[PDB]
């Protein structure tokens, strides 16, 4: 760690803290995650065990490169490439003007390429939300924060305490499915796509049941025709209000037919019928994709 | 399915890059195959006692064999390697691992928290954090989709045979996880249904019945000899109704290959 110069704090982050830093020998600007040990007791945290072992297999331009791991007796450091900011801060900063559609398209295209690669390398991200999506001045976007990621060479079980924040959570999970699948990642990407487009979170629930009902009011209450099995799921109640599917022109006004189509397939209720990252990239909506550059404030 | 072929291809790449040194026990001055067999059998019990997945046990064994592939270990420390490997494997695969205190307790306090953790750090350095190793389970899971239809006894039995291959470094270190899984699956499918390794899985793996033969011959022999075998915890585990009693099924006397 003697070669690294603290530049500034850039987040408290999946325990403990995250610093911008400069390599004093090469000039490489880098992000450092400090894990204490302490730990508290109990050794290398499971979360860092997965983050390191999975992310080091994931070398791709839309995935935040893990550069190094420095393992003391008393301290553990993950060193990452550095990116100037997150999508959340950028959507926030873009509230007045909005994010132009061609950059929305670039970003979503790029997120699907990173995510296809995760999925083809048997990794589920599971925590896709805008603060875990990092961007630079040249107009790239990368997936970051693999604290909750999991290998799925064998099925991954669902767990009440290790789950994406509510707003980007797939209906499978809210309804108590036993296994995660790749589709939960697409769902999250779908929500984010719509949020970039409308400037407003698509399903901003106060609670699990509120999250569900917000999903239901927009896409309609799913039944056994739409989603075979749904009635038998653990946290399906037959008391659920039966809402009807809102007109998609009205939920994402700015989008054309290709955009509405893609989003519909990303928000498909049944996990087996939800579009895959690989198939998403072949959607006509990406016909004319380019790579704009954002205007970042920092 | 989009990505399923790519996963399989990649697991095939990766299983070659986490292969142990096949010859390592011969270069290892204070330990043997039978000491290894004991440890693994105990890891099975430990896994049964804390209700761990089967993948967890398969990973730990892969970790252990990779560490011993490049480190000398005295007898009285072998169990500390095994314990830390189980602990690591738990952190990777379990939804939440047991606590370190438990892994200390399960040793009869023949080691301390400090030692188990210090070894965790060492295994991690020696494996360079490459924890996400393909296992025979990952490959069986993938093969199970090629059943017409699914048959839960065939599945349970393949997993049983797979789990037996863990115990015996001679001969199972010389076979890749995908090949052990190939044999285990064919052998279960024959024992239970009298079908063979199906055409779809030949196309998927490149493995013909010819190719799996050495592994099968050995696996069959292991299955036949399993109740005389010195370590029994797995035969025990798989007489349970969780696994449809498959360890009580009578192996065929011939494979007629």
């Amino acid at each position: 760690m003697e070669n690294f110069q603290k530049v500034e704090k850039i987040g408290e982050g999946t325990y403990g803290v995250v610093y911008k830093a400069r390599n004093k020998l090469t000039g490489e600007v880098v992000a450092l995650k400090k894990i204490r040990l302490d730990t508290e007791t109990e050794g290398v945290p499971s979360t860092a065990i997965r983050e390191i072992s999975l992310l080091k297999e994931l070398n791709h331009p839309n995935i935040v490169k893990l550069l190094d791991v420095i393992h003391t007796e008393n301290k553990l450091y993950l060193v990452f490439e550095f990116l100037h900011q997150d999508l959340k801060k950028f959507m926030d900063a873009s509230a007045l003007t909005g994010i132009p559609l061609p950059l929305i398209k670039s970003y979503l295209f790029q997120l699907l390429q990173g995510l296809a690669f995760c999925h083809s390398h048997r990794v589920l991200h599971r925590d896709l939300k805008p603060q875990n999506l990092l961007i630079n001045t040249e107009g790239a976007i990368k997936l970051a924060d693999f604290g909750l990621a999991r290998a799925f060479g064998v099925p991954v079980r669902t767990y009440t305490h290790e789950v994406v924040t509510l707003w980007y959570r797939a209906p499978e999970i809210l309804l108590g499915c036993k296994y995660y699948s790749t589709a939960v990642d697409i769902w999250s990407l779908g929500c984010i796509f719509a949020e970039m487009v409308t400037r407003r979170a698509l399903f901003p629930g106060d609670s699990e049941i509120d999250q569900l009902f917000r999903i239901f009011r927009t896409l309609g209450t799913p039944d056994e025709v739409v989603w075979p099995g749904v009635t038998s799921m653990p946290d399906y109640k037959p008391s659920f209000p039966k809402w009807a599917r809102q007109d998609f022109s009205k939920v994402v006004p700015p989008l054309d037919e290709d955009g509405r189509s893609l989003l519909s397939q990303m928000l498909h209720y049944d996990p087996n019928k939800r579009i895959s990252a690989k198939a998403a990239l072949a959607h006509p909506f990406f016909q004319d994709v380019t790579k704009p550059v954002p205007h970042l404030r920092l | 399915p989009d990505y399923h072929e790519d996963i399989h291809t990649y697991l095939r790449e990766m299983e070659v890059k986490c292969k142990p040194k096949v010859g390592y026990m011969k270069k290892q001055p204070d330990i043997t195959n039978s000491m290894r067999a004991i440890l693994v059998d105990w890891l099975v019990e430990v896994g049964e006692e804390y209700k761990l997945q089967n993948e967890t046990l398969h990973l730990a064994v892969n970790y252990i064999d990779r560490f011993l592939s490049s480190m000398s270990v005295l007898r009285g420390k072998l169990q500390l390697v095994g314990t830390a490997a189980m602990l690591l494997a738990s952190k990777f695969e379990e939804i939440y691992p047991p606590e370190v205190a438990e892994f200390v307790y399960i040793t009869d306090d023949t080691y301390t928290k400090k030692q188990v953790l210090r070894m965790e750090h060492l295994v991690l350095k020696v494996l360079t954090f490459d924890l996400a190793a393909p296992t025979v389970n990952q490959f069986l899971t993938q093969y199970f989709l090629h059943q017409q239809p699914a048959n839960c006894k065939v599945e349970s039995l393949a997993m049983f045979l797979g789990e037996l291959s863990l115990i015996d470094a001679d001969p199972y270190l010389k076979y890749l996880p995908s090949v052990i899984a190939g044999a285990a699956f064919h052998l279960a499918l024959y024992t239970v249904t009298g079908q063979s390794w199906p055409e779809s899985l030949i196309r998927k793996t490149g493995y013909t019945l010819e190719s799996l033969k050495p592994c099968l011959m050995d696996l069959h022999q292991t299955y036949l000899k399993a109740p005389q075998h010195a370590q029994q915890s797995i035969r025990e585990k798989y007489k349970n109704s969780k696994y449809h009693g498959v360890s009580l099924l009578n192996p065929p006397e011939t494979l007629n290959l």
